[PDB]
């Protein structure tokens, strides 16, 4: 719901990554929020869609990553509802989206899509398979131990958790 | 639609959540994940199905593969012009030959006795960029033992290769060690002393004859010179006049306990030099690979100082450790099995890491050893030489080492 979309800036936190299993939903939410006529937080009716294809490279892009496709601004107005919700349903491995939200607040969100699966493991000796297929980058495994390792840290629905993105699969067999 | 919180990889194939109910077992499971993710960078293993294959590993490693970086991160040598061969099953030949193989710039290849492995043609034609295009000139091979331990008809074969060839050799373990001893030389004013039993001795202290030290006692891995170390009889009461001769007036550490080197002996080689004689000793294999790796190994010591320095050159003299480490089997079942850490020893130098004798436990004095001499800030680095060392021991080394 756009109660969703507004909880983004409720925070500090201002960067998100959404599954493009969830691009139908994310983009109506998206709508949504700017569309809000009466909350008390409303998204800009500015919202842009970059998208990028990670294995090739430019450095003045601002993710250092060649742009492909075309940019989109995304509105009710401007009728990119489908192109939008159906290019990022069918992204292929490598090419992902940027998209930055502004709000009446004056605040500012980075969402990104990525062509990734969402899958949960609840926990050990787990962690062994999850390391032969799959490469991370050692700050965000310290970063997650650093709110694993904070005062703050609290339960979520009864449970404590830790979201963790993969660099990519690692090689078998050697 | 969860909006997850933290930006993502281009390349990110699943977006994993991982929970549980114990902030306990969660901080286990990242904490493995991190070791486990880092243990591809960490960890190393250079082993072959026999000693031979397993030299070749060390070689293929080390020398012409990815080329030299100035962290001495990299290869030993990249435009190898050298190497140093010895024989599988003569290991008391070859025993010091490590200092040699650095001094050399050469990896250090095994061969059987009586005609040369293809495996180890093959590798000496990489590791030297051998081609059928260009004269084989300049190249050498030097042969560390006698007809008994190398053929001659290995050595007609590696003429037939174009190369120049060397042997060092005696009548026994002594003089073959005096002869390769000759031609590294005493640049340094120094030479190790070890016994004819005192074989994994000489594999504890080949790592620091192995590094190429300066005029001052710096390291300097570009215009040092490594020092030699020469095998004594041990059990007796003079030295010979080659040895004599030899060590001249120059320092002199003995590696090893009173069974290995009399105190007779030690007095003999104090005579001789007119200096005082340093004793590095320890009851066991593993003890007296603990006290070289305590003594040579500390922060105080040059090779900590330079050590950290290729892992941030803008580091303090304060930040000294020990980053690198090797490991291999101490031979306790079996002697021989110490050949696989004389093909390390040279490397070692360059890479100004210990090599840990363990096959089945690892001593409490090599467990405080580590921890004494271990770097704290920067990461590390474990290579395992050879088949055969229990994971008790790896486990160990590993925690140790904060991997």
């Amino acid at each position: 719901a756009a109660s969703d979309v507004i909880s983004l800036q409720d925070g500090t936190n201002d960067k998100y990554t959404v599954s493009n299993t969830k691009a139908s939903d994310l983009v109506k939410d998206i709508l949504a929020a700017q569309n809000l006529t009466t909350g008390a937080v409303i998204l800009n009716k500015d919202t842009k869609v970059t998208f990028y294809d990670a294995n090739e490279k430019d450095s003045s892009t601002p993710t250092g990553d060649k742009k492909v496709y075309s940019e989109q601004t995304l509105t009710t107005a401007n009728g990119n509802e489908d192109y939008v919700k159906t290019t990022l349903k069918n992204l292929d491995a490598g090419e992902y989206a940027i998209i930055d939200l502004t709000y009446n607040n004056a605040k500012t969100v980075e969402i990104k899509v990525v062509a990734a699966s969402e899958k949960t493991v609840v926990v050990k000796n787990s962690a062994k398979d999850i390391a032969e297929k799959y490469v991370f980058e050692d700050k965000d495994l310290e970063n997650a131990l650093k709110t694993i390792n904070a005062s703050d840290f609290s339960k979520t629905d009864s449970y404590y958790q830790v979201v963790l993105y993969p660099k990519g699969k690692r090689l078998q067999g050697f | 639609t969860n909006y997850n919180e933290g930006t993502a990889y281009g390349n990110t194939p699943v977006i994993l959540t991982l929970k549980s109910t114990s902030k306990s077992n969660l901080k286990t499971a990242v904490e493995e994940l991190q070791k486990l993710n880092a243990s591809y960078s960490n960890t190393t293993t250079l082993a072959g199905d026999d000693r031979i294959q397993t030299a070749i590993e060390i070689s293929k490693e080390y020398y012409n593969n990815d080329g030299e970086k100035s962290d001495h991160s990299a290869d030993v040598k990249e435009n190898v012009k050298n190497v140093v061969l010895v024989g599988a099953n003569a290991l008391v030949d070859g025993l010091v030959a490590a200092p040699l193989a650095a001094e050399k710039d050469a990896p250090l290849l095994l061969t059987s006795k009586d005609k040369l492995d293809s495996s180890v043609k093959s590798e000496i034609k990489r590791v030297l960029d051998l081609k059928t295009s260009t004269e084989v000139t300049g190249k050498t091979v030097y042969i560390a033992g006698g007809v008994n331990s190398v053929s001659k008809e290995v050595v007609t074969e590696l003429e037939s290769m174009g190369l120049k060839v060397e042997r060092f050799s005696g009548d026994d373990r002594y003089e073959t060690s005096l002869k390769i001893a000759d031609e590294i030389g005493l640049d340094n004013d120094k030479a190790y002393v070890v016994g004819g039993t005192g074989l994994a001795d000489a594999m504890s202290i080949a790592s620091v004859a192995s590094t190429k030290l300066d005029g001052n006692g710096v390291v300097d891995r570009t215009n040092g010179h490594a020092t030699p170390i020469v095998v004594v009889d041990g059990k007796a009461d003079k030295i010979s006049d080659d040895l004599d001769s030899f060590l001249g007036s120059a320092d002199v550490d003995i590696i090893g306990g009173f069974a290995s080197v009399s105190e007779k002996m030690e007095e003999a080689i104090s005579d001789a030099t007119g200096k005082g004689v340093t004793r590095v000793k320890g009851d066991d294999r593993q003890d007296t690979n603990s006290e070289v790796i305590k003594t040579y190994y500390a922060n105080d010591t040059e090779i900590a100082k330079a050590a950290v320095l290729d892992k941030d050159s803008g580091a303090s003299s304060s930040d000294a450790g020990v980053f690198n480490f090797y490991v291999a089997k101490d031979g306790s079942t079996k002697e021989d099995q110490l050949v696989d850490a004389l093909a390390v020893g040279a490397v070692a130098g360059y890479k100004l890491a210990p090599v840990v004798l363990a096959t089945d436990s690892l001593s409490s004095d090599q467990s405080v050893a580590i921890s004494k001499v271990v770097g704290e800030k920067y990461s590390k680095d474990l290579t395992q030489v050879g088949q055969g060392i229990a994971n008790s021991v790896i486990n160990k080394i590993k925690d140790l080492l904060d991997m």
